[PDB]
RNA sequence: AGGACCGAACCGACUAAUGUUGAAAAAUUAGCGGAUGACUUGUGGCUGGGGGUGAAAGGCCAAUCAAACCGGGAGAUAGCU
RNA sequence: GCUCGCCGGAAGACCAAGGGUUCCUGUCCAACGUUAAUCGGGGCAGGGUGAGUCGACCCCUAAGGCGAGGCCGAAAGGCGUAGUCGAUGGGAAACAGGUUAAUAUUCCUGUACUUGGUGUUACUGCGAAGGGGGGACGGAGAAGGCUAUGUUGGCCGGGCGACGGUUGUCCCGGUUUAAGCGUGUAGGCUGGUUUUCCAGGCAAAUCCGGAAAAUCAAGGCUGAGGCGUGAUGACGAGGCACUACGGUGCUGAAGCAACAAAUGCCCUGCUUCCAGGAAAAGCCUCUAAGCAUCAGGUAACAUCAAAUCGUACCCCAAACCGACACAGGUGGUCAGGUAGAGAAUACCAAGGCGCUUGAGAGAACUCGGGUGAAGGAACUAGGCAAAAUGGUGCCGUAACUUCGGGAGAAGGCACGCUGAUAUGUAGGUGAGGUCCCUCGCGGAUGGAGCUGAAAUCAGUCGAAGAUACCAGCUGGCUGCAACUGUUUAUUAAAAACACAGCACUGUGCAAACACGAAAGUGGACGUAUACGGUGUGACGCCUGCCCGGUGCCGGAAGGUUAAU
C-alpha cells in the first residue's frame, strides 16, 4: 500500500521553506525561537 | 577583462590520473583543477596569457566531494572545478 | 424540435433532446473568447458556500453584449450558436462598419436578417429602442431596469414580459413571475421575445448529465418569505401571486 | 453513441483460506465488479480543528478523531488506586 | 568453462521525482550479510560525470501566491489595481561507429543546423506596453499509404555431420546504414488577381474587416513517405601478422527484391455529437512622438560569441516510502518469434536471475495440491469451500416487455494430419512491356513471386481432435431497489447513500443564502424555462377527508405591550 510520507523537495521547500516561513510573522517567530533554542538547522539544508 | 591576477588565480593545479595521461597522449588534453567559478573565458585567457599557447575549445565539469567518516564524525571534501583543455599545437607537457 | 430516443437501456432510457438541426456547427469566433471558465463554485476563502456545486465540463465563455449602444448602423445576422452559460442562444450580427458582436437570438430571428437599433428603428421584433416609444401592449424581452446596462430582465428561454401601462415618466412592466413593477422609461428595450422555449422539455437522460454540467449530487438532511429590502418597495408595486 | 455486454493494464477489497508475538502495525492464494467514463492517474495550488471536507459513515484531517499535534495556564482537580 | 531451470508488455533496458557518490580500481574481515564471508550496496586510499545541438536555466503565460497606491478592521490582520512570481504545457538547433575499469548525442572522422554582435557590398521608410494572420486546444469512428519491426528468395564465406541419410527444394551468421540538402508525390485545406471608397479595429493606419466594381475559374497553403547527394564513407562475419593472453595493426564480399504490419506518422486532418471543449509569448504588416543625406531595415560577404547548472550509480528496487538487503506501493518510453482475437495465457530471441543458512530423517500433526470403487449436500445454521461446462461456426431458443431486452435462454450439430476440387481456390499484394505522354514522384494495359481465409468428398491415427494454459454451471419461484455507481481505510459494501424524473416553497439583481466584526467573494461576469431550501425517487392507476395545536400566508373592530 501507498505510504503516508511521499519525499518531494519541490512540496517541502514550498511548505516550509526559508522564504516561505519568513514571509508571515509567525514564522519569524518560530525562526527567533529556534535560534535561540540554538538548532543546527533551522528548517532544510538544501 | 585583464587584471592578470584574476588569471593567475583562477587556475589552482593540473591533474594526474590515469584518464588524464591517456587524454595527453591521445588528444593532447590537460585536465586542470581550477577554482570555484572558474569561467571558461577566464580560463581560457588565462591558458593563453599564461601557458603561451593557442587552446581550442575549453570543457568544465564540478566534481563532488566523498565522504570519509572517521565514526560518529562525518567529513565532507571540499568541492573543485575540473577543466579539459585541448592546444591542438602546443607539444608541451 | 425533441426526439425522443428509443429505450435501448437504462441511462438514457428515457432522455428526451432539444435538438435544433439550424444552429451553427463549428467553433465559436475565437477572438471573442477569454477567461471566466467553470470557478468550482468557491469563494474566495474557498469555503462551501453554494452547495451541491462543483466539477462540470470545460466551457469557454463568450461576451455578449446588451447596451446596444450602436444605434444607426444596421446589422446583418449570419449565424446562430450555442453559449453553454447561457440557455437562450445567441446570434451573430455583423455591422455594416465591420462590427461583429453576439445578441440573444428572438424566436422570430432568423439567419440572414437585418437588424437595426435607435429611436428610428421599425416596429417589429429583433429591434432595440428606447421604451418610451414603444407602444404599450406589445410583449417584450431583455428589458433593461436602469439606463446604461441593457437586459437585465428576461434572458432567460421562453422568457417575456408584457406592459400594462405608462402611468408618468416610469413605466408599470409585468414579469413573468406575475409581478407588477415601475421603471425608469429612459432604459433601452428590444423588441421580440426570446428563441427556443423547450428548455423544460429536456429531462437531462441520465445523472451524467447534471453531472458534468457542474451540478453536484444532492444529499438529504417553507411559506416563509425571506425578501427584505426597504428600498426598492416604491419601485414595486405588487409581489407576485 | 451506447454512464452496453465478454475481457487485459489499472481501480476499494466482496467471498473461503494463510498469517493473529506475519514478509506486511491490513499483504498473498483462488473466484468476484468496472474496465469510454458518475472512470483513473502524474504534476502545482486552494478549503486549517467548536473548523475543514464529506453521493452522509457523525467517515478522513500524517499508522489516532463522538473534536489532531505542539509550548503554556498546569505539579488542572480528584470524597478513587 | 559447461550442464539444468525462471522472467523475458519482465524478475529486461532507458528517463523525471526519489538517496546524494553506494559507480570503477588496489587493499582488510572486528561489526555489518538473519549462517563461515577471501566476496559485497561493510572500512581504508585513488579515479570517474567534458554541452549553442540533452534537459534545466531563460522572454512572456493557466490554476494559484505576493502586492506599490486604495478599502476595511482597536493593533497583529483580510481582499485587491498596475505590477510581479508561479508548469503540470506553449519558444532555436546532432547523428553513424569507436573510445576508458567507471563518462557521451559531451571526446574523436564527417555531413550539418538555430540565434546575437562586429565591419563591408547595393537598395530603402524605420520606429509600439496596439490591431490582425495562426499560434489556440473537447468525446467517439473509420478507411488509403508509408515507417520501425518480423518472414521468405537470391547472394556472400564455412560445413558433409560422434548414430540410420544428408553436394542439396540441406544447415550455419549477415543481407545494417542517421540529421541536412533538391525533388513536394499520396492526402488535406482554400476560390483567386486588379482598382475605388468606408460611422469599425480606443486617435490614425498601404495591415484586418466591410461596400462597389473589371478579370480568371486555375492560383496558393499544408503535407507523411520514397527518390540521388549524404555515403568511392561508417559497420561487416571470417581471415592475414605481432601477444604481458588483457590485447593491437591490416584485409574484407554479398550487403539486393517480395510479403504482413503496427498503439508511430500523414491527421492540431474528415463525419457525427452535445457536455460547445483557455491565456500569452515564438514570426510579419501598419501606423503614435521621433528621425525623414542621419539613425535603422533588406539579401549576401569575413569574423566573434551562445554564460551557468546534473551528466556515475537502482529507478516496478538490496540504493525511493514502508524502523530491515521487507512476499507491499511507485509515473513515461522501447513492445521481437512460434499458434492465437489481443499488451491475458504456453515455450523461446537479446538481456537479467536460481532470490543469503545447507545436508540428512522420510513419523504423528499443520499448510497447498494429485487420484479415489458406491452414493452426491444426505455433514454443516448455510452449495461456504470445492467439483463440473467453459471457444469457434450452423440449426434452434418459451413467459413477459416500456418492443430495447429476456438470450450466449434452454437444447443439438463438426472441430487432428494428408490428397483432390485448387502441384495454393476467391480476395489482397502486385515486376516488365504495347500508345501516347507535361515526357516522369503518369496513366486503358498484364502477368512475374507470396499470405492465402472458408467449404464438400475421400484416406488415415487414437478412448478422448478447443485434446496444453486460458476459458460462463443451467432454469424457475420469491421480497427488496428505476438501472450504473458511492461510504463504514482497520467488525456490517447492503434492504444505507445519492441517482435521472416529480412536488412544495423562497429569490426582482446591489436578488435570496454562506464565508466573514468588515472591505470583498461564490451564487453569476447568470437574470423567474434562471438560482437557493425541503420531501419522494423511472414508468402505469391515484395522492381521498380534517386547521384541534405548532410553524406559514393574507391581517382585523378590538384587549395587552418596553424603549421614549
Amino acid at each position: 500500500m501507498k505510504r503516508t510520507f511521499q519525499p518531494s523537495v519541490l512540496k517541502r521547500n514550498r511548505s516550509h521553506g526559508f522564504r516561505a516561513r519568513m514571509a508571515t510573522k509567525n514564522g519569524r517567530q518560530v525562526l527567533a525561537r529556534r535560534r535561540a533554542k540554538g538548532r543546527a538547522r533551522l528548517t532544510v539544508s538544501k | 577583462m585583464i587584471r592578470e591576477e584574476r588569471l593567475l588565480k583562477v587556475l589552482r593545479a593540473p591533474h594526474v590520473s590515469e584518464k588524464a595521461s591517456t587524454a595527453m597522449e591521445k588528444s593532447n588534453t590537460i585536465v586542470l583543477k581550477v577554482a570555484k567559478d572558474a569561467t571558461k573565458a577566464e580560463i581560457k585567457a588565462a591558458v593563453q596569457k599564461l601557458f603561451e599557447v593557442e587552446v581550442e575549445v575549453v570543457n568544465t565539469l564540478v566534481v563532488k566531494g566523498k565522504v570519509k567518516r572517521h565514526g560518529q564524525r562525518i567529513g565532507r571534501r571540499s568541492d573543485w572545478k575540473k577543466a579539459y583543455v585541448t592546444l591542438k599545437e602546443g607539444q608541451n607537457l | 424540435a425533441v426526439v425522443k430516443c428509443k429505450p435501448t437501456s437504462p441511462g438514457r432510457r428515457h432522455v428526451v433532446k432539444v435538438v435544433n438541426p439550424e444552429l451553427h456547427k463549428g467553433k465559436p469566433f475565437a477572438p471573442l473568447l477569454e477567461k471566466n471558465s467553470k470557478s468550482g463554485g468557491r469563494n474566495n476563502n474557498g469555503r462551501i458556500t453554494t452547495r451541491h456545486i462543483g466539477g462540470g465540463h470545460k466551457q469557454a465563455y463568450r461576451i455578449v453584449d446588451f447596451k446596444r449602444n450602436k444605434d444607426g448602423i444596421p446589422a446583418v445576422v449570419e449565424r446562430l450558436e450555442y453559449d453553454p452559460n447561457r440557455s437562450a442562444n445567441i446570434a451573430l450580427v455583423l455591422y455594416k462598419d465591420g462590427e461583429r458582436r453576439y445578441i440573444l437570438a428572438p424566436k422570430g430571428l432568423k439567419a440572414g436578417d437585418q437588424i437595426q437599433s435607435g429611436v428610428d428603428a421599425a416596429i417589429k421584433p429583433g429591434n432595440t429602442l428606447p421604451m418610451r416609444n414603444i407602444p404599450v401592449g406589445s410583449t417584450v424581452h431583455n428589458v433593461e431596469m436602469k439606463p446604461g446596462k441593457g437586459g437585465q430582465l428576461a434572458r432567460s428561454a421562453g422568457t417575456y414580459v408584457q406592459i400594462v401601462a405608462r402611468d408618468g415618466a416610469y413605466v408599470t412592466l409585468r414579469l413573468r413571475s406575475g409581478e407588477m413593477r415601475k421603471v425608469e422609461a429612459d432604459c433601452r428595450a428590444t423588441l421580440g421575445e426570446v428563441g427556443n422555449a423547450e428548455h423544460m422539455l429536456r429531462v437531462l437522460g441520465k445523472a451524467g448529465a447534471a453531472r458534468w454540467r457542474g451540478v453536484r449530487p444532492t444529499v438529504r438532511g417553507k411559506g416563509k418569505k425571506t425578501r427584505s429590502n426597504k428600498r426598492t418597495d416604491k419601485f414595486i408595486v405588487r409581489r407576485r401571486s
